[PDB]
């Protein structure tokens, strides 16, 4: 009696950045990335379910979604990659840093965890050109850690 | 033609 209808990507980015959970829940990250590949609109929709987690004021569900972020940057090829270095994505993490949008009451933690993820695909992905120009302009515009 | 992405936002 187990279902054969495919979760969908709300009720597995739900699970996997419930602020309720004890510890990172690697089953349901590992089982986001692996699914969003599954459809055309799959990576789409994760990045935008992933941008919106992100923007919680609850650091927790925040750094979850990050961890799920960081993850399927990992797992997942190049769909995803290519919606995740559109302005379309980045804008919503620069809003998260920046003083303009959410960057006054964002909490440090997550603030820094951005920075560190943009910077290390800069040098893991260098032909990814929107995510260097998005980190050229963070640190033009003075946003650093801490 | 056209872009399928959207202006990059200043901080």
């Amino acid at each position: 009696e187990p279902a054969m209808e495919p979760e969908t990507l709300e009720a597995r980015i739900n699970r996997a950045t419930n602020p309720l959970n004890k510890e990172l829940d690697w089953a349901s990250i590992n089982g986001f990335c692996e699914q969003l590949n599954e459809d055309f609109e799959g990576p789409p929709l994760a990045t935008r379910l992933l941008a919106h987690k992100i923007q919680s004021p609850q650091e927790w569900e925040a750094i979850q979604a990050l961890t799920v972020l960081e993850t399927c940057m990992k797992s997942c090829g190049k769909r995803f990659h290519d919606e995740v270095g559109k302005f379309r994505f980045l804008n919503e993490l620069i809003k998260v840093v920046s003083p303009k949008y959410l960057g006054s009451r964002t909490s440090e933690k997550v603030k820094n965890k951005i920075l560190e993820l943009l910077y290390s695909w800069t040098v893991g992905l260098p032909e990814e050109v929107k995510i260097a120009e998005a980190y050229q302009m963070l640190k033009k515009q003075g946003i650093v850690k801490s | 033609g056209f872009s399928d992405d959207v202006p990059m936002v200043i901080a």
